[PDB]
């Protein structure tokens, strides 16, 4: 469902990174939208039409949603120093996919 | 049945049956007499096993899910597809369009799970398996109003009872069912690409209707797909790369054939 | 409303089929139709090219 | 007197004349004709230029090195930008179309090689990475060649489309490719290839930029070969023309 | 009530019966079809149509294009075999993923003729002769072009023309052959040799290729379906 | 089957068939080519499946109860009415009167309870559901003599047999089952208002033949509901705000229609 | 006894099956059916019937009867878009609580044309001209009226008539259109311009309403039953 | 004492319905009735008003 | 009943109504009609969309002020960049097309006011 699953997005620091995690849901989908995002736990989390800090101290209000269940899930990382493979899971009861992003530099 | 050979004797004439032009793309329809001497042989053979749908007739399993009576995963929830195999999907792949009905089968086993809770003597288990249309309610807990059962058609089968079986009319708002799509679902062609973006079946959930007693229990549903009434277009080469998702046609690069010694080996 | 037909039988029999469910999604699967026609694939030239005859003169 | 060889192709206002060819061949037996009611399912009145639509384009020619793999032209994608046919492809909501594909090679006594021009409907890739799919502009090029790539694409973080050409991108055998309507341009006697291609689609109508029905593939099969002195520029050019254009749905221009 | 007793079988569940069912939904209205080009109703008439036969599958080379050419050349002598393979169009290698090879491997009962059409892809001026030429099953394979003489052959010439089929009878002691390798249903060999030698003018090429192709003749039957061997699966997708 | 379009040219006339008053009530009948150009089209698509005996046919169900075979709930009292569960009853809902057959299916589960009693071997269990019609004795103890069962009509069912399936004839003193009564019992119009005051359909009991075993289980019996020679009369609009009672219509004042971002936004 | 072997699927419940099963009271004595004004037979004339649009869902005014009436004002301007809405009648909200709307969220597939029928309920010295216009998929929603004029649309003049109904066709590649949202099957969209302004003369109100009513054409079909998402429960009541 | 009627098919068959109980209540459900008259509901105006024709005159 | 105000003109996809209208007037009494081969001079097939291209095309509304004097629309000019009109008279050398003109200006009973819509043929100014 999400566009592009693998991805490997290299950015110099100092800029915002941002994270695509479009997705399309099938007719089959009509579940409530989990939107959870992890880093190699959980930087973001959307569940009940609410946005979760996670109070996660290497990456506190440099992430937020840039756009929804529009079917837009990116994230725009401010301030880099951060790298590694950043997981976006959209979660559907009859399928959950997910999206991970190299990030580099 | 099989057409036959015809006799025919020594031959000396400007015509040539063999010399030919595969540029055209004809294949040449030469039978054996054309370039020798063949005897008048009636051949009782049928190309009756070879019908598609005696190809395509076999019940095979698509996808296997287990479902605990207790714990996690309460019920088990699969979308309804065939690219989830591999010798069905295969199967089918020989015809880009192909319009079938289908014979659900479904191959229930229960497991008593590992435990140390003594006196387990469990009653004979009852599973419930619902199919979900596209856009219908979907459960979110095994015991979710949407278990009770409105319109969507689902089948009670206590364990012991010969398994399961509801027949499935076509499905598919177009002509016929699309193995293969050059096409994006978006007009912008930004997004998913493939089959998975035009096939849409719905999605089925399995349960427990009873606990069924105090040890835990882990019920194995087996989904077998049979293709009936079926009618192909279009036949496409067969997949000869192994498959390695069940979203896309995705492959990974693979010889031509398996090699032999030399251009003259025998092996 | 019995419907027979010759059973699947060697070379050189009858069976009845009664269709019980009405949606007729049901029907047993129709394996007997033994009818093909290879020229939509194999000689799908627009001119007919004659076997006997030079293919290009 | 009589020749099989000579033939001419007159559509809309433009007509192909070539000298040597081999038997045209008629798709899978269908020629194409307009939706007939029967099967129907848009209710609005099909404009069909018919001469505007039905006339032969000459796409770009491409060379034919002795060490090229192959190339591919998705039919809809690449006359999205050719004139009326792709004015009216780009209003229209609904397009249905035939193809005449005529593909033109043309080399002295001397060269020698051979083509496998084939037509193969719903020629859905596989990108070189196993997760994602591959994006528009690589797997689609306008007026483009879209040439294959003997060596096994690299798979990484990205969307290249596979381009073995002994798999065709769709992860079969090339030489099993033969089922779809083909015809060989072996240099030694046949200069071209023509393939009428009814419109394949399980369908009755689809938008063409939503989805391309079928892709001319051109897979050298036999390398071009000749010594020293002769023409080592020959390339090859393809004519498509589509037939019976029909259209419903007018809205705004765009994608 | 009537009745019954329940017959030896009742209750199980097989892979290959044909029965009837309740439908789940009912009176669902069917999309109705319409006329889609090139309807298969036999899998056979996929058998028929042509199929380019990788003959040169030697090591690294099935891993390019150069799989289906054979090569051929002039060379200063006659009666060097030009290439060989078993006639195994289930387990032979060289057959075994062409399009007829491949539905066979879905088989496993095989019998009528086959249709190699081998097609010169040569310069326009290169004149080679060639013995088609396939030995039935009982002896060795055939080392040298006299002792291939013998068996059914045709004398393949170039012109104007340029392919030609060599249509393999059917010889065989039993009236199905097995479509894996058998000591008792040894299907025969096929080999080609040069009749004379490719000769080629100046100024043009000396090493010309040739294609094979493969198909079945009117008289191909197949029965005792089964599942392939070349497809795998370690999990579900 | 519905009914197909027919082709149209140009038009210039005195005559507007889009132009209308819907102040009268009548719906317009225009067809597409009214207000365009269209081709003729032959429609084979069947209203079939959206017949009220298809769109109400389908068993779904309407309660679950569940009675131990040891402890203080032997037995399962339940008044039968249509209204406990929430996908059937609106269904109904959609005709103010309607008259249908019943088909009742009973999925019984049972489930041994954590315990300590030790050697739990228990025998196959049976049991019985007694349909009590209004007015008849109702049993209060689990072994009183209305379970011996004089003429009311009861099911015996062994667990691990197919569900027991008994069909009921339409069970109304008026001409067809009223879903909405705008009225009250008493003439004084004092009293219960509603549904409730005009229907009663008997009460069902379930028991356990046998205690089954040493050990307590739990059986959940769920009563499945399936309308069959069903005719409706006067259809109503559905119900758009969630159900909050089984005797009355009452309901928690709830928005139109979910909003959207603009007036011109298109999500 | 005669012989017989259960197939595979008895003694099992499905809850689309129609079969006959004993009747728990025999002979019992129904009561005779009466003449009981207005019979249904099919969903669908339900469908047909006309059913008022909440076009105007925005924000708060779902909980008013504000959400029915569409805002219509003289402003000096020309070509300014009055409403818009996509083509779901299975999804979109506007459409989803509607009586054809609802009536389609209990099935899965969907196929037909849509009657909007819109009445202009301003004074009546009111004169307004409206361009009710559908766009068929395949671009984005038209921005301006010059954009919509190209796609269907018909010219709502207001006189002695009041309402008058924009037929949307049955444009798509697909027989069925599925009920919930898909990007293969986007049904397209619906707006209204002003083709002139609505000019009121003096002592007579300038901001006029105008309600939207939906219905099915005699070409509409349904199948693919399924249990409606709206309804919910928690525990019986 | 059987009765024959046609199976729902596509578009572009029979099947046999034997009735064993005598109460008919058992009935299978008589799903096979295409019988419809949007009269009652849609155009429910005592004097006809023909679409082409202007409505208020 | 019957009455002479009321008018619809369906064209292609689109179509209009116009509650209070005046009779319609055709040209110098001949309706458009193809070119026939009577008095053609083009040998080419000629293309005719008959449906992309004959549709009801609604041009920029301008304001009749009081101070207003007039406005004029070149026809082909005015529809040169309009959809597949546009295109294809972009494309082809030839053109032959009959029009359709309809101007629309509703104002309230109280206001006051009088147009004139002529199409003048050969307005060299």
């Amino acid at each position: 469902s999400i566009t592009t699953p693998e991805e490997m997005i290299e950015k110099a620091k100092g800029e915002t990174a941002y994270l695509p995690c479009k997705f399309t849901l099938s007719p089959e989908d009509q579940g409530p939208l989990d939107i959870e995002w992890l880093i190699s736990q959980v930087i973001i989390l959307y569940s009940g039409d609410k946005i979760y800090d996670d109070y996660y101290p290497d990456l506190k209000g440099r992430v937020h949603f840039t756009s929804l269940k529009s079917g837009d899930a990116s994230i725009n990382v401010t301030n880099l120093q951060d790298i590694g493979t950043y997981q976006c899971k959209v979660k559907k009861a009859p399928g959950v996919a997910n999206k991970k992003i190299h990030l580099v530099v | 049945r099989v057409a036959d050979t015809v006799g025919t004797g020594p031959t000396n004439s400007e015509a040539i049956p063999a010399l030919t032009a595969a540029e055209t793309g004809h294949t040449s329809q030469v039978v054996p007499g054309d370039t020798m001497q063949t005897r008048h042989v009636k051949n009782y053979h049928s190309r009756s096993e070879s019908t598609v749908e005696n190809f395509l007739c076999r019940s095979a399993c698509v996808y296997f899910t287990e479902y605990k009576n207790s714990g996690s995963k309460r019920y088990a929830e699969w979308v309804v597809t065939t690219r989830q195999a591999a010798q069905l999907r295969r199967k089918l792949e020989f015809f880009t369009y192909i319009r079938f009905d289908l014979e659900l089968t479904f191959v229930i086993t229960s497991t008593q799970q590992p435990s140390t809770t003594q006196n387990q003597d469990a009653q004979i288990l009852t599973h419930q398996i619902m199919y979900v249309p596209p856009g219908g309610p979907v459960p979110d807990k095994v015991d979710s109003y949407v278990w009770q059962t409105s319109t969507n058609p689902s089948v009670f089968w206590t364990e012991g009872n010969a398994p399961p079986r509801m027949s499935i009319p076509f499905l598919s708002i177009g002509n016929a069912y699309s193995n293969f799509y050059d096409g994006w679902s978006d007009f912008s062609r930004d997004g998913v690409y493939g089959i998975n973006t035009l096939n849409s079946m719905g999605t089925l959930y399995a349960r427990h209707v009873n606990t069924g007693g105090t040890g835990p229990i882990k019920s194995t549903i087996r989904i077998y797909f049979k293709p009936k009434h079926v009618k192909a277009w279009i036949p496409r080469p067969p997949r000869l790369c192994q498959y390695e998702k069940a979203k896309n046609v995705n492959f990974q690069p693979s010889g031509v054939t398996t090699t032999r010694q030399s251009i003259t080996a025998m092996t | 409303g019995a419907q027979v037909s010759t059973q699947k039988t060697g070379a050189h029999i009858h069976y009845t089929n009664i269709n019980y469910y009405k949606d007729a999604a049901s029907n047993s699967a129709t394996r007997q139709d033994f009818a093909q026609d290879p020229g939509k694939f194999t000689e799908p030239v627009k001119d007919i090219m004659i076997k006997s005859l030079p293919a290009l003169n | 007197g009589y020749s099989d060889r000579v033939r001419s192709i007159t559509l809309g206002n433009s007509t192909i004349t070539t000298q040597e060819c081999a038997n045209v061949v008629v798709g899978y037996g269908v020629w194409p004709d307009y939706l007939k009611d029967n099967e129907a399912t848009a209710e609005d009145q099909p404009t069909q230029p018919d001469v505007a639509t039905c006339r032969f384009y000459t796409l770009d020619s491409v060379q034919w090195q002795k060490t090229s793999p192959g190339w591919w032209w998705k039919l809809p994608d690449a006359l999205s930008n050719l004139g009326l046919f792709g004015q009216n492809m780009q209003y229209h909501y609904l397009g249905r179309t035939g193809y005449t594909i005529h593909v033109q090679c043309n080399a002295s006594k001397f060269h020698q090689g051979c083509l496998l021009v084939v037509c193969v409907p719903e020629a859905e890739m596989g990108c070189a990475t196993l997760d994602n799919t591959p994006s528009s502009a690589e797997l689609l090029g306008g007026d483009a060649a879209k040439e294959f790539a003997g060596e096994p694409i690299a798979s990484g973080s990205n969307k290249l489309v596979q381009r073995v050409v002994y798999n065709a991108g769709m992860g079969i055998g090339v030489g099993n490719l033969t089922i779809f309507p083909h015809q060989w341009i072996n240099l030694r006697t046949n200069n071209s290839a023509t393939i009428v291609m009814p419109y394949t689609n399980s369908v009755p109508m689809d938008n063409m930029f939503r989805h391309n029905n079928v892709t001319l593939m051109v897979i050298p099969f036999v390398p071009l070969d000749y010594c020293p002195g002769s023409t080592t520029y020959v390339p090859i050019t393809v004519t498509i023309a589509p037939m019976n254009a029909e259209y419903n749905g007018l809205r705004l221009a765009g994608h | 009530g009537l009745p019954t007793m329940n017959t030896p079988g009742s209750c199980q569940f097989l892979t290959s019966d044909d029965f009837q069912s309740p439908s789940a939904m009912p009176q669902y209205d069917v999309t109705p079809e319409m006329r889609i080009p090139g309807e298969v109703k036999n899998l056979m008439e996929i058998a028929e149509v042509d199929s380019v036969v990788p003959v040169q599958n030697v090591g690294e080379k099935v891993n390019s294009m150069e799989a289906y050419q054979i090569p051929v050349r002039s060379n200063e002598g006659s009666g060097t075999q030009v290439f060989g393979f078993p006639l195994q169009p289930g387990y032979s290698s060289v057959f075994s993923r062409t399009l007829l090879g491949e539905i066979l491997n879905y088989y496993t009962h095989w019998s009528g003729s086959i249709k190699l059409t081998f097609m010169f892809c040569g310069s326009a001026m290169a004149t080679g002769k060639f013995l088609l030429a396939y030995s039935p099953l009982g002896a060795g394979a055939p080392t040298k072009r006299v002792d291939a003489m013998l068996g059914t052959h045709v004398v393949w010439d170039v012109g104007l023309q340029s392919s030609c089929v060599l249509c393999i009878p059917w010889i065989s002691q039993t009236h199905y052959r097995y479509v894996a390798s058998d000591e008792c249903t040894a299907g025969g060999f096929i080999t080609c040799w040069y009749q004379t030698n490719i000769v080629v003018p100046a100024d043009a090429q000396s090493s010309c290729y040739i294609m094979c192709f493969v198909s079945a003749c009117n008289d191909f039957s197949v029965r005792l379906l089964k599942d392939t061997p070349f497809i795998s699966q370690e999990n579900f997708f």
